[PDB]
RNA sequence: AGGUAGCUCAGUCGGUAUGAGCGUCCGCCUGAAAAGCGGAAGGUCGGCGGUUCGAUCCCGCCCCUG
């Protein structure tokens, strides 16, 4: 609503859940913080079970007034998964940020939809599935040519990560 | 056999007006109208005989395989419309 | 968004589904019809399985400028649950109208959260449970003086959808 | 000059469409995927009419692109 970015990155502040709490930014700007309340705070307070909470500062988000200009385009796209076993505390959103930088203009869409912990991957480990959507702004993409831009997107996820590619 | 087809036909539009099934009138099908059915093996022997037999013995196997194939064409119909219907009513839901 | 009430009501309408659409009053007024596509009409169209559509007309949906003055009662609620044995064609919507015209003023909220078939209860019929939330807006609601209105409610439902309580 | 399976195309000279790649759907593989192999389903052969016992094939007209 307000048409900015927001990272959200792992943060303890009372009276939020230390190990469910985010502390939102715009850009480096530190605008608030949500998540679920720290249970003693809830326990003391009487708040039901569970009550999350947010708050941000308005005035602390820059007012945007962005004219895009997008260009669509029409060649067909090609669908690819890729499956990545990082440690268990690496945030997802920065293996989806390394996988984004490797794969290059040509990486139209990515979107996590599998967490997996479990023996067939390890200890303190996690498996991490996206759907990579390729497409060429000029040709109908080959299936190497995006294959070659998911390797590089690997690559850029084991050098920023430590990503391994599940096997 | 010229004639004797029209034991053929009999053998088929009853084995034909008997499934009530899908997948029963796919086999019913291919063994009375496949390729290797005997209403397809009287066609394929009609460029053999003699060109003063052919206008007449190849008149009497298109009659009866045709009779069969309309057979089989109303009932696919019939049998597929009748699946058709059965989903409709199978999907209904409570709109409310 | 127009601040109109709606009612939705079994139709037969091309290009929909004749067992997943809708017709669309206002009042007593059609204004246009919702639900799934025909399975026939999408095949022949080239259409996605399953797709979904909903028109209505805006000039027959009359302009409404509501002025609310709702009074809250703060005094307690009393829950209780019913459960409701009808036809299976009986529309769930007719079923929770005639709770409600039973139930009377004190029935604040009616939600319906469970259908149910199954052996248990018989063919050609199906299970309703609705959740009652009485209310009276001058004094505490007793417990009985909230059955008494249940009570009402499913003998509204018996005479008007033939509604049997589930035992 | 061509129109042929959902797509891209090979091919059939009047009495059996036979097909190849992609795609789709299955099977192996994965906890589930993608990628891989593997199997398979899959065709009034552009429309309306001649001709013929019989037309994807020959004849007339028309629709479609270079």
């Amino acid at each position: 609503a307000s048409r900015v970015d927001v990272t959200l990155r792992p943060a303890q502040y009372l009276p939020w859940h230390p190990g469910r709490c985010a502390q939102v930014f715009v850009g480096e700007s530190s605008v608030g913080h949500a998540g679920q309340l720290h249970p003693a705070v809830i326990e003391r307070s009487g708040l039901p079970k569970g009550t999350c909470a947010v708050e941000l500062n308005l005035d602390a988000i820059p007012c945007s007034a962005p004219l895009p200009a997008p260009r669509v385009s029409p060649y067909p796209a090609v669908f690819q998964d890729v499956s990545l076993v990082v440690a268990a505390d690496i945030p997802a959103q920065a293996v989806a940020d390394a996988v984004r930088a490797g794969a290059g203009d040509l990486l139209e869409d990515i979107a996590l939809f599998d967490v997996f912990t479990g023996p067939q991957i390890g200890e303190h480990r996690k498996s991490l599935t996206f759907a990579l959507r390729f497409r060429a702004p000029d040709r109908t993409l080959t299936e190497d040519d995006a294959s070659a831009a998911r390797d590089a997107a690997v690559q850029s996820a084991a050098e920023r990560v430590g990503a391994v590619l599940r096997g | 056999s010229p004639e004797a087809l029209t034991t053929a036909v009999d053998a088929a539009q009853q084995a034909i007006a008997l499934a009530d099934t899908l997948d029963v009138l796919a086999r019913v099908k291919t063994e009375h109208l496949g390729d290797r059915s005997p209403l397809a093996l009287a066609r394929q022997a009609l460029a053999v005989l003699p060109k003063e037999q052919r206008a007449e013995a190849g008149k009497r196997v298109n009659a009866a395989r045709n009779a069969a194939q309309r057979s089989y064409d109303e009932r696919l119909a019939t049998l597929r419309a009748e699946r058709d219907a059965a989903v409709l009513v199978a999907e209904g839901i409570d709109v409310t």
